[PDB]
């Protein structure tokens, strides 16, 4: 499926990933993962390969093989992986979730002794990696964010606001922009600068822009650095324009009657093509396909039977 | 003190002025009672100023010469208070027993004491004859001395209050505690007639029966078991075997030992025949056959208990069964101002009641031809208990004397607690209760709804709960909250009523009673609180508590599933409560509580601190965190920020309004509520 | 049986006191005449004689005949009852018959289908009328829970007040200061 970038990839509560086809509804194929639910999904650079956090464990698969077997499964952590990142020469892989460290394997090693990892006094709901620069940025459940200087350890703290807890971050390719949301239904936009120095600085806060869906789950950026999707456990989902981050557009899956209203979470979002489309999980049991640029819908896949969470795609090939 | 607060150069202007307060009226307890607690204040400030620097010996002679100076004055001070009244003097009675044992060895401080306790009445120590006993193995032979003197000046007077503890304590495995307390009883058994041997009697029969045979070959045969097959420590193994097999040894005195040794007494000797043979040779193989013989045994013993609902005096204690008023107060009731109720006999047979572990109902008659029901149970240290209804019957007086809380009839029910030894005792019965738990199993049973729906519901949208992460619990919970109406009980409270002028008091003492508990609870740091702990007064409505274990907040740190909750706080109990929900008659009386417990501090710390730092009872808590004497000053310490607004954050000073506004936010909140484990349901 | 319903019929002839009164009797008197049990028949006798037997076996009497009567009998049973409770203001048939509604509330049969709302409105009234305040509460609640109106919480502060508990009335308060404006 690597070799066509028509093939979208879902995962959820079903213990299976499911490949289909974006343009026609079709499902494609099945891979098996009944050890356990799956956390995040994610493709290498390579385009060759998935990724899937599961339960005290990371899974990788082959993406062209008709045999998917667990290529270089990491057996280790022990409770939870919040999520997992790649470098972008396909040499190092980043893990969060619990215990509270920040673990980076060398995958080419078979060995899952690491060459570094960050200590973390709350457990870390995402890990970033800054584009171009070997620098992480972690959202921790204590509200902090940190950044952490890969070949130094040296780091910087922030602490926007103690009271609430961060639940997503996305840094867009374009090195001067943000960003991270939290539980309290708002995300912060600072500008990104620094310079050479100890400290692995420097943020200097730009604007607040409120969301008031009681989250956010989920902050993204398209690959043109100019829209900004947010994704919340209410029904909605807002897209603005970050020339301005005026709001330009709403996506939701509110019933129209409210006695069957609520029926599911919008578990995160993802852009497809040149700002073209915007893949969609939800945990009501279906994936759906929106269009950024005029809100025309609607393409559905349904192949799960339980609540649907976790996207990836092949979006180059 | 409130605009300058307490340091060197304020000390002794307010001596100064509590000492002239004192000359210019003589007899008013409140000028006494200050200035006793001011020079305390004093003894403690000098000590904690040099202890704060030294740790962070002519500094010890400083502190002597110091605090000499201000603590045989403070020790006169209590005393003087204490001669001025009665029945409030807990607090300064605490106070002397601490400066005692800290600084009682001193000459000056001795010589106080000697004085002091001549001149008080022999009465007012029997409301302290729980602590000063098991203080008797105290290594200073001057406090020793004036212990075992006045523990003999008190029973002369009422032999009856202290023959219980003192039969306790000469069990005691602790050469020093027995001795002490055999001497004592041999002066008591030529007072009391050798009452003593009639107590000893009574106390060691009443152990026995608590435990069976049977039951203790269970439980020691499955704890060998586990130890020889899964963690394979063969010399654990032996440790645990030893003790059963050196009991047996002794041979059956009544008919149930009789008939046990009877049955299994010869394949338990072959297994300790196997076990030498292990121990000369070696052969692990004759232990396995040793454990073949233990294993015919164990399966034929846990086919029978079940079957057991009942025992007969005669085949387990016929000595209790002859008795004979044995001039032996019933051990639930005695009051020095009223007639002594005596023993006239036992009944013929116990019931036991079966559940995880078995207690056993007694009942007593008595002089007045009244029952007394008792609950016998072993298998657990009930001091723990006894210590809090001390503190319980405290915070009952405090309240009664607030005219708000005599319109507001606010109390706490209290229980009989009675220690027989470090595993076993009685506690008294309540006629009325019913646990909530069966209350409604029973009425979803009545309807034909499904004790666990919510649990199903739960796994059909998403069964592997157990193993997800915080928000997608919370995406579940939220789902099976939303699907069901948590109401059965505030149907059952009126279904149950005789008319709506009853239900609409009950419904009021309901609420009154659940918030009284929630805010001691909540100070005294009471943990694990499940539907099988709580218990509603079937006529009045009140609700009560029954396991005052973890009391403190270690039950904040369990390695598995916390414990985030700072009190209960369910959707079905508030269902209960009038149409409005929290606000009015429950925050209300939160805040008149608090109130009452704030401005009356200084009680509750006597108490609280004479709990903590006793030698016997602390280690409880000292397993589980840190020198001890550190964690117990953090305990204090998180005590009094309770008591002082300073919980939530040392930065600030918050209102009552506003933490116990924090309070309730805390405790529905439902990312708090979603990581607690099952049985501590928390959609219940 | 039919008899229960002739002697109800009269709730749309008498005008007096006495008038109501004997037609209370009347009605409970033959509720025990007629009835399915021998254990309840037995007492007719004395209860023709004995004054407060019949109204002491009243309720029960009742919940035998409700069981019997079909739902034209029973329609006519209520239209009678509703008369009764709307045409005078005599306390000794209000409070009996206040008394039968709460009884039948706790029975296995459910309450009586004293339309609409199964007579919460009206009931509640009479209670206010017979200074039943528990019970004027109880079914002030019961509306409060198929939705607030201002009407409602003003209400609940009249009863809560009525019955000396100044807190509950301040609750109600800070509800409708915190959903109504
Ligand atoms: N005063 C009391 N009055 C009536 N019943 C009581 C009373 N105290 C305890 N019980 C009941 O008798 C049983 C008590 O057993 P017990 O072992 O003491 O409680 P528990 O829940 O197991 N607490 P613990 O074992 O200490 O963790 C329970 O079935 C109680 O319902
Ligand atoms: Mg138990
Ligand atoms: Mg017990």
């Amino acid at each position: 499926v690597g070799s066509d970038p028509v093939i979208l990839a879902t995962a959820g509560y079903d213990h299976t990933v499911r490949f289909w086809q974006a343009h026609s509804g079709i499902c494609t194929r099945t891979v098996q993962h009944q050890d356990s639910q799956v956390n995040a999904l994610e493709v290498t650079p390579d385009r060759s390969m998935i990724a899937a956090a599961g339960y005290q464990h990371i899974r990788m698969y082959d993406l062209n093989s008709n045999n998917p077997n667990p290529i270089i499964s990491y057996d280790g952590v022990n409770k939870n992986i919040a999520s997992v990142g790649f470098h972008e020469d396909g040499r190092w892989m980043y893990t969060g979730g619990e215990d509270c460290t920040a673990r980076i394997w060398d995958l080419r090693s078979r060995n899952l002794q690491c060459q570094r990892i960050f200590q973390v006094n709350a457990p870390i709901n995402c890990v970033c990696l800054h584009p171009n620069q070997a620098e992480l940025i972690v959202g921790d459940q204590s509200g902090a964010i940190h950044i952490w200087d890969l070949k130094t350890d040296h780091n910087e703290q922030l602490i926007p606001e103690p009271e609430v807890s961060i639940t997503s971050a996305h840094i867009d390719p374009d090195a001067s922009y943000m960003a991270a949301v939290n539980s309290t239904g708002n995300c912060y936009v600072w500008n990104l600068t620094g310079g050479i120095g100890d400290e692995v600085t420097q943020l200097i806060p730009k604007t607040k822009i409120p969301a008031h869906t009681r989250y956010a789950l989920q902050c993204r950026f398209s690959p043109d650095s100019t829209l900004l999707a947010t994704c919340s456990a209410d029904q909605t989902c807002k897209i603005w324009r970050t020339s301005n981050f005026s709001l330009m557009t709403e996506l939701s899956i509110k019933s129209g009657n409210p006695g069957e209203s609520s029926r599911g979470w919008m578990w995160g979002c993802a852009f497809s093509g040149d700002s073209q489309y915007i893949v969609t999980a939800s945990s009501d049991n279906l994936a759906r396909l929106w269009c950024v640029e005029t809100g025309e819908i609607k393409r559905e896949y349904g192949g799960h039977q339980k609540a649907v969470v976790c996207l990836a795609f092949n979006d180059s090939v | 003190l409130n605009l300058q607060g307490i340091n060197e150069s304020t000390i002794p202007k307010v001596l100064q002025y509590y000492s002239a307060a004192t000359e210019h009226d003589r007899s008013w307890y409140k000028a006494w009672h200050a200035w006793a607690v001011m020079n305390f204040e004093a003894v403690l400030h000098y000590k904690h100023q040099n202890q704060a620097r030294d740790e962070k010996k002519k500094v010890t002679e400083d502190l002597s010469k110091t605090l000499l100076m201000y603590t045989v004055p403070a020790v006169q001070g209590f005393f003087r208070s204490i001669s001025l009244s009665r029945g409030n003097n807990l607090q300064d009675t605490l106070r002397v027993l601490t400066l005692w044992f800290d600084y009682g060895h001193w000459p000056d401080v001795n010589e106080a004491l000697v004085e002091g306790v001549k001149a008080i009445q022999i009465d007012t120590w029997l409301q302290v004859i729980p602590q000063l006993i098991a203080r008797i193995d105290t290594p200073r032979p001057l406090v020793g001395r004036l212990i075992h003197q006045l523990l003999t000046d008190i029973g002369r007077y009422h032999p009856q209050a202290l023959i219980y503890p003192l039969t306790v304590a000469s069990k005691s495995t602790t050469t020093a505690r027995h001795n002490a307390a055999n001497k004592i009883l041999k002066n008591m058994c030529e007072h009391s007639n050798t009452l003593v041997q009639q107590a000893m009697m009574v106390s060691e029969e009443l152990i026995r029966v608590a435990i069976l045979w049977h039951e203790m070959w269970h439980e020691g045969l499955e704890e060998a078991s586990r130890l020889y097959f899964g963690e394979r420590n063969v010399k654990g193994m032996f440790e645990v075997l030893e003790p059963l097999h050196a009991m047996m040894e002794r041979g059956p005195q009544t008919l149930k030992e009789t008939s046990f040794n009877q049955a299994y007494g010869r394949d338990l000797m072959e297994a300790q025949e196997w076990c030498r043979k292990y121990m000369k040779s070696g052969n692990v193989k004759d232990l396995t056959q040793a454990w073949d013989l233990y294993y015919h045994v164990f399966r034929r013993i846990s086919k029978q208990l079940p079957q057991l609902t009942s025992l007969e005096l005669q085949y387990v204690s016929p000595k209790l069964l002859m008795c004979r008023d044995l001039e032996l107060a019933v051990p639930g009731t005695y009051d020095p101002n009223q007639p002594i109720i005596r023993i006239q006999s036992i009944a013929p047979s116990l019931q036991v009641i079966t559940s995880k572990q078995r207690p056993r109902k007694l009942t007593l008659m008595g002089s007045n031809g009244h029952e007394f029901v008792f609950l016998l149970k072993g298998h657990e240290d009930l001091r723990q208990d006894e210590r809090v209804m001390q503190l319980f019957g405290l915070v009952n007086t405090l309240l009664a004397n607030d005219p708000t809380s005599l319109r507001k009839n606010l109390s706490i029910q209290r229980y009989a607690v009675i220690p027989l030894s470090t595993n076993s005792g009685l506690i008294g019965w309540v006629p009325h209760c019913d646990t909530l738990h069966a209350l409604i199993r029973d009425y979803r049973e009545k309807k034909k709804i499904l004790l666990n729906i919510e649990h199903r519901i739960m796994l059909r949208m998403a069964p592997d709960y157990d193993h997800l992460t915080l928000m997608q619990k919370v995406e579940v919970f939220e789902h099976a909250v939303n699907n069901t109406a948590g109401d059965d009980l505030a149907k059952l409270l009126w279904l149950k009523s005789p008319s709506s002028e009853v239900w609409f008091d009950r419904r009021t003492n309901y609420t009154r009673s659940l918030a009284v508990m929630s805010m001691v609870g909540y100070i005294l740091g009471l943990g694990d609180r499940h539907p099988s702990n709580l218990m509603l007064d079937r006529l009045s409505g009140k609700i009560l508590h029954i396991d005052f274990g973890d009391c403190f907040e270690v039950a904040m740190t369990r390695e598995k599933f916390p414990e985030k909750i700072p009190f209960r706080l369910t959707r079905m109990l508030t269902n209960a409560m009038e149409v409005t929900g929290l606000d009015g008659n429950y925050r209300i009386t939160c805040h008149t509580v608090m109130e009452v417990l704030r401005e009356h501090k200084d009680s509750v710390m006597a108490v609280l601190e004479a709990f903590v730092y006793d030698p016997l009872l602390n280690w409880r808590l000292m397993d589980t965190n840190t020198a001890l004497n550190k964690k117990a000053i953090q305990i204090i310490n998180r005590v009094r920020d309770k008591l002082t607004g300073r919980d939530f954050s040392h930065d600030d000073t918050l209102d009552v309004p506003t933490q116990v506004e924090l309070l309730i936010k805390q405790a529905t909140s439902h990312e708090n509520l979603c990581q607690c484990y099952i049985g501590w349901c928390p959609f219940w | 049986s039919t008899i229960n319903l002739q002697k109800a019929w009269g709730a749309a002839r008498r005008v007096s006191k006495d008038d109501w009164l004997e037609w209370l009797r009347r009605l409970s008197l033959e509720l025990l005449k007629d009835s399915s049990s021998p254990s309840l028949r037995s007492c007719w006798a004395l209860a023709q004689a004995y004054n407060p037997m019949a109204r002491d076996l009243f309720n029960a009497a009742f919940v035998s005949c409700w069981s019997e009567l079909n739902e034209d009998q029973q329609d006519e049973l209520i239209r009678s009852i509703e008369l009764a409770l709307t045409s005078q203001d005599i306390a000794e048939v209000t409070q009996t018959l206040l008394n039968l509604a709460e009884f039948m509330e706790h029975s296995d049969k459910g309450p009586l289908p004293l339309r609409d709302d199964n007579g919460i409105v009206l009931l509640g009234e009479r209670a206010a009328k017979c200074r039943a305040y528990a019970k004027a509460l109880h079914y002030k609640e019961l509306e409060f829970q198929k939705g607030p109106t201002p009407a409602i919480l003003e209400s609940l502060i009249s009863i809560n007040n009525k019955l000396q508990q100044p807190e509950a009335a301040a609750g109600v308060l800070e509800y409708a200061m915190k959903h109504f404006g």
